């Protein structure tokens, strides 16, 4: 995965691949990248 | 629905 700053993508058993950002200082769901 | 609050990242 190509993050747009860089930021990391985990699998969280919610079932989701969550994008979270230091840069962003927020935690979102789905590819930002997309 | 909120996702893990703003957390550094996660592998296992």
């Amino acid at each position: 995965g190509p993050l747009p700053d860089g930021w990391e993508q985990a699998m969280t058993q919610d079932g989701e691949i969550y994008y979270i950002n230091h840069k962003n200082k927020t935690t979102s769901w789905l590819d930002p990248r997309l | 629905t909120p996702p893990p609050a703003y957390l550094p990242p996660e592998d296992p």
